[PDB]
RNA sequence: CGUUCUUCGGAAUGUCGCGCAU
RNA sequence: ACGAGAACAUGCGCGACAUUCCGAAGAACG
């Protein structure tokens, strides 16, 4: 889908997203994995308040990691990850967040695949 | 008159309990950790079989002592014995669920570990998911009274197995800290039959 | 088949660091010494005390005493472990001693990391348990050969003597984690084994 | 035989020793340079990290840390990828000795004293006050290090290097600053014994 | 919260002063971690009272710190933690302070 | 008074992966 | 007065063994 297109567009000779690796993404992907587990536990059509706050914190973490790492900033701007966080936050639905997590999972999967 | 003695209680994990399946085994409908009943049954049977004694050069689980084969079951050709013990899956208790919802605990922990290879003096990271220490699982076992005369010896063997299991661990990396558990028996009553189990106890 | 319990205390002579920010028991937020940390450190120290063959990549080719005590996974020679080290939790006595004083369970240590060729410092902030905090440790030993119980407890004593003089995790090289062992009672919790001489 | 040689001795500070540590202090006044204090007994301590780092840097003088000399790379350890080496020196925190604590309790001498300094620019001639917490000159710290005997033949050379390093630490400063004269330190040896193994350290000494 | 808009609108406030103030929050945060109470602790209350006292002297020390405090309403949020008397609100405030430090780093 | 204000590696690995009765 | 009638895909079996969150790192500068 979109994830395959962006990973193919960002591939370079193998250099992905200006030198992005799984180790650089590991902190954020672990945070997003924590977010997912809380959503998996939740049984409510609407996102909780706590998950909304920590998704805002995930947005803050995206900004911080992008500021520290040029590769993560390139990944965020090319893959629209932060904007998608804002989109799911304003939509406030569990299924949309699960779709966004699926999108990130596809991103990392194809990144490893072309690695 | 068929006699079934229901023993209900709790398993309080004195240390992190990791029954794999590194995700723990989870009940998909509730997505909460459980103790598989086969884990309790296998650990109890192994401990009690070692305590009673292992037939030298043993190969199968139908060669244990007749005490073990009666309570834990036998599938030997021709000599098939029904299993007295029916150890159900132990589900995460509601009380510990509330106490974990307070303090915003996750009901699980991801213990970080590593192994230092002798040749490279290098460490290989490892994450093991464990049930947190506070958790308690409500466990429910059923005893079938096939022989009324053997109930007392059987409950002595059950007490021995439980006592060994408390000083041992439930499934996991026990030798490295995981899996320590403690049994707290809440009730022992005959759900079915005229049997008087009021004089019985396993812990 | 008897089980003998070795319950006692571990008191930190210096700050104890075991990464996970020290690892804490989530239920009570108190720092703990993982049983795996003690087991690994004792096994490594004892295996160093006994000879080591030049190549032990498999981690299972080692002295037969080590394999008998701490467990083995060699295919066709799977030996069950007799030692079962367990997580040392924060002792209630030490908890109340710290609660009476205006003292935190942990502390933060600040270190410079001065890169000598560039002469620039890169500060780092470590959390480590303050000295004087005690963790109650609990071990179970399963006797399998009554003939080898004396040798196994000799090896356990040697390992604990090594560990008391060594560190337990963290920058022990920089001086984090030195501990002292105080064994209280060694009694056979299951079986007819006698533990008077232990 | 994995022999371990324990060295226990005293460290007496000839000048105020300042070793900073971040944190919060109740009723924090104008002073903003508190010396590192052991939380349990509220006493100044020297972190084994400081001693190890100072001795290693002095020995290296005499891009990364791992490129140093093999002797420095063996005593104090290594982390080169693939060629990871264990560390034979394990320097621990030198806590406040009971003898010095009693000597201070006699006369009620303060453990740590606040010193006033300033830096002035000639063009403006305006001073900036500074208050620094320095451990008093009479204090002594009991240090305890462990040398792990992994190679039998190299122990004598390692202890010669440690003795040189101990002299370098004495000659040079520790903690706050040499140009200021803070952190002058002296090392006296109480007992050097091979606590573990068949090794003997009757002739082995670090001074 | 609204850290992004304020930090973008206001883009000699140096990251050094922010990090010092963040360290003071860190010290209160460790105290609230030791507290482990749903209600606001009295010792934590003393910690945040001295924190607002430290906010005042900081303002006295540097005008840039004061502009940051007045524009980000950190003191008003401190008043909010007192007028609410909970630990969840304090943890929210600590995150907001952290967010201001992060966004400041990001836009720098 | 200011400076850096944690960073550099390893992130699981090896095995069993159905067997025994009808 | 249904190619029909009566007949638990059931018995036995721990997701387990080996595993150090560790290797190095001065709160330092004039």
């Amino acid at each position: 889908n979109f994830a395959r297109k962006v990973v193919e567009e960002n591939k370079r000779v193998i250099v992905l997203f200006n030198g992005l690796t799984t180790s650089k993404l590991r902190n954020l992907l672990e945070l997003i994995n924590h977010v997912y587990t809380k959503v998996y536990n939740s049984d409510d059509t609407t996102l909780s308040e706590d998950v909304r706050d920590e998704l805002e914190y995930l947005k803050v973490k995206f900004a911080y990691e992008s500021g520290r790492e040029p590769a993560v900033r390139t990944f965020i701007e090319k893959t629209y990850v932060d904007k998608l966080v804002d989109v799911v936050l304003k939509k406030n639905t569990k299924k949309i967040f699960l779709d966004y997590c699926k999108y990130f999972e596809a991103l990392v999967a194809y990144a490893k695949f072309y690695r | 008159m068929y006699s079934k003695i229901r023993i209900v209680g709790k398993i309080d994990v004195l240390t992190g309990l990791h029954i794999g399946g590194s995700p723990v085994v989870r009940d998909p409908y509730s997505r909460l950790p459980i103790i598989p009943g086969s884990s309790i049954k296998g650990k109890m049977r192994s401990l009690l079989a070692k305590h009673i004694g292992l037939i030298p050069g043993q190969k199968m689980h139908n060669q244990d002592a007749p005490e073990i084969l009666r309570l834990f079951g036998s599938s030997q050709k021709g000599a098939i014995q029904s299993s007295r013990l029916q150890i159900s899956d132990a589900f995460f208790s509601k009380a510990s669920q509330e106490e974990f919802d307070k303090k915003d605990l996750a009901y699980t922990e991801t213990k970080f570990e590593n192994t230092i290879s002798r040749l490279t003096a290098v460490a290989n990271p490892r994450q093991i998911e464990r049930v947190t220490r506070g958790a308690s699982f409500d466990f429910h076992i059923i005893y079938n009274v096939e022989n009324i005369n053997e109930v007392m010896a059987d409950f002595e063997n059950i007490k021995t197995a439980i006592h060994l299991l408390e000083n041992d661990y439930l499934g996991g990396g026990g030798t490295r800290g995981n899996g320590r558990i403690r049994f707290v028996i809440d009730s022992i009553d005959t759900v079915v039959g005229d049997f008087d189990s009021s004089n019985l106890s396993i812990k």
